[PDB]
């Protein structure tokens, strides 16, 4: 993964915009800060979308039988 | 403490209307945000420290918010046992939390009460 | 939060603050799919919770630390 | 508020949303319907606000308390 | 809350009102102007008594309690 | 006790704004029922018995409420004093009804403290 | 002012407020009631517009100091 | 409280009642000039203090009971 100054992130935005959606992600840095990165809503969405579905996944088998009562409740 | 985002109560809603069943959608445009982001404010504004607390307060404003147009009681409960989870609080399944469900969403069962058996369930 | 590119590289100090408290800010173009910026803890969270979760969908496990990728 | 019907609000609109910025509540009627009302965006979303915190206040009061 | 302008709400009024009986509420924006908002009555006056009810309270909370 | 109606305020006021001046009419149609109507409520549902907590409640709302475009202080006062009158409470002239009024307008002084400055000034 | 019963009154009512419009005020009475009466909005509106202009009037008059620094408070 | 004299002549007994409890109600009629019905006690009520006020206008009193009226 590509990482890119605040600057060249910056100046040639539109050009990071086209390489992401090409399906390459790219961390962007700042100087005394915390890292970012930038990739498509599709990669971006897909990795929290699996992430989330799992963690609730696993939420739903602990509390499935509440879960199923609750529906007729 | 972590919270749950709106966002991650609508998601957290589909993923159990599609699991368990139920019709789907959103009562109103946004209402998510209203309730939720309402809910982290009273946390915010009362100084809300106590996880079982918190928890509750997630419990009963989805219980009886009526954010979505189905499986409001499921995702109270839910949303507020995954937020103990993800604040270091282990939660298992246990006959009372139907009940327990289903008097916060009637308001016959106040926050404290919720917090205060959600404290004997799950707590140290 | 959605906005457009030109807004995003405009107030990009600002954006990258927003996105460092927690913001997810989806950057959009004129006929174009849209992208994302979020803090580099969050999303390796995602990608390292997602991960985990389609190498326990295999049901082995790993070491897939190597699809990362070289096949 | 004033009531205005259907075809008077369709043959008078440019000057309804200018009393409506003037800060005027224009209720319109439509035979065999329920009324809609026009009002400004500022002072519908404040109105919102205001009902949203008070349903929110309402989850915590439970059936003792409501009365 | 979907938004609307001025020419398509002109031009597409009935429904707009039909959808607004449904339960939506319908951003109508105005080039150089104030966007108006388009509601069910009943929704409007419930909203607005809740904001009443808000405005009558704060006049009781004095300089010290806010805050 | 007799309670004053929004109507009367309303009529109050406009005699007020021909007789010393000011802008005419109200911010807002129906604000006067509005907030007297809410005056004459929270007096029933608080069940204020007091002459002098009624008094000041209808001098509080009105000194902030800006029911009109013009002479809302000058209506708080009338309006609160009318009220002791006409529930057989002798009224007069004092050098402390401005200042008491403004800072009911303010929000510095409080409706029981209003109230107290009027027990002590019409009081028995 | 002629005093009318109940009957009379919700038989022949368009016919009191064309009596009443007149000029002429007509009391209506119901059995273990109360009395009620009635003339034109005219005359009802001068007796109290006359009685609360007088009670504003002499209350203005108690408070007529105040109320001219108010003005300018 | 304003209504038409159908509406009124139609519920009468509800009128007299509302009227009964300091309800003024104004009677509205085509094209005609409205009329009003308020409590026996209210109505003499403002009448006594109405004369009251044009009897003081004069500057002189009474008695002005006399005029109620036979010149």
């Amino acid at each position: 993964m590509q990482s890119i100054n605040f600057r060249t992130a910056r100046g040639n935005l539109s050009e990071v915009l086209n390489n992401v959606e090409a399906g390459e992600e790219v961390e962007i840095t700042r100087r005394g800060r915390e890292p970012a990165v930038i990739v498509s809503k599709a990669t971006f969405e897909a990795y929290k979308k699996a992430a989330l579905d799992a963690e609730f996944a696993s939420l739903f088998d602990t509390l499935d039988s509440t879960n199923k009562e609750l529906v007729n409740r | 403490m972590r919270h749950i985002s709106p966002e991650e109560l609508i998601a957290l809603h589909d993923a159990n209307i599609s699991r368990y069943g139920g019709l789907p959608g959103m009562s109103d445009p946004g209402r998510a945000e209203a309730i939720i982001g309402r809910v982290q404010a009273r946390v915010a504004y009362e100084e809300i420290t106590d996880l079982f607390e918190v928890s509750a307060t997630y419990l009963v404003a989805t219980a009886r918010g009526h954010i979505f147009n189905d499986a409001n009681k499921r995702t109270a409960l839910n949303s507020a046992l995954l937020f103990l989870r993800r604040n270091g609080v282990q939660v298992f399944d246990s006959p009372e939390l139907a009940d327990l469900t289903v008097g916060a969403a009637t308001g016959e069962i106040s926050v404290s009460s919720v917090a205060d058996t959600l404290r004997r369930l799950y707590g140290s």
